[PDB]
């Protein structure tokens, strides 16, 4: 939605170029405020965990 | 014993030096078999430290990583 | 410095303080982990 | 099928046992990143060690 596209880059040669979106897409991994799953409703906290 | 030294890629350092800091030191060698290799390094990826970590130890038994 | 010190005081209790494994692919006892808590090289 | 009409496309992969357990994780680096991954799940209850 928000675009910013980056891409982690080929690192197995000589590459460092570190990932820009890393902490920015974690925010994504902690902001993935869900409903729907077989298991239940499936919603990261500040710890990351169900 | 066989002492493995790699290094990156600052402060311009060429290799001789590292051989030549090694060999009229240690002047209490109470081990016989001591042997350094001083290597470098043409990159800065984790897949080469794990080639070259795989690779020096079955090169002759290497007990030491710098 | 320190690496050389240890296998020589180590040297000195076991005799055969090197032990390396063969190779990563197809898958010790005398450590120095517990030796070189205190060293000393050079003053 | 509910996301949308963009172009976007997925391709999977998935690497299995080895019994050596630095060779898991080399094979895991020269076949992701060389696959440029974006998330890493693993799901082996039953190993030995
Ligand atoms: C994307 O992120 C950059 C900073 O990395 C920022 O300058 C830019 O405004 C962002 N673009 C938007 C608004 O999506
Ligand atoms: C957890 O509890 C309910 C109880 O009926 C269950 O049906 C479902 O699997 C789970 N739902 C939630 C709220 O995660
Ligand atoms: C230079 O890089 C190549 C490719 O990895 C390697 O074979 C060679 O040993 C390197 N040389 C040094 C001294 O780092
Ligand atoms: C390290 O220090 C302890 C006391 O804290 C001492 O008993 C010991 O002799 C030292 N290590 C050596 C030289 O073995
Ligand atoms: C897509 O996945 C298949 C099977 O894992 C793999 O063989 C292929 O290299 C991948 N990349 C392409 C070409 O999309």
């Amino acid at each position: 939605e928000k675009e910013n596209i980056t891409d982690p880059p080929r690192g197995c040669v000589g590459n460092t170029n570190i990932w820009k979106t890393g902490p920015l897409f974690k925010r994504v991994l902690m902001s993935s405020k869900y409903a729907d799953g077989v298991t239940g409703r499936v919603e990261f906290n500040e710890d990351g965990d169900r | 014993l066989n002492i493995a030294v790699l290094l990156g890629h600052s402060h311009d350092v060429t290799e001789r030096e590292l051989r030549n800091l090694w060999g009229p030191e240690q002047a209490t060698g109470l081990p016989l078999d001591v042997n350094v290799v001083a290597l470098l390094m043409n990159r800065t990826d984790p897949k080469s430290l794990i080639t070259h970590v795989c690779d020096l130890m079955s090169g002759a038994r290497i007990h030491g990583l710098v | 410095g320190i690496l050389t010190t240890a296998a020589s005081s180590m040297l000195e209790k076991f005799s055969y303080i090197p032990e390396a494994k063969a190779s990563c692919y197809g898958q010790p006892l005398h450590t120095l982990h517990q030796f070189m808590v205190n060293v000393t090289w050079d003053g | 099928k509910r996301h949308g009409s963009w172009k976007i496309q997925l391709n999977a992969t998935s690497v299995t046992h080895k019994p050596n357990a630095i060779q898991m994780a080399l094979s895991v680096c020269e076949d992701l990143i060389s696959s440029q991954v974006y998330a890493i799940l693993v799901s082996h209850p039953p190993t030995p060690n």
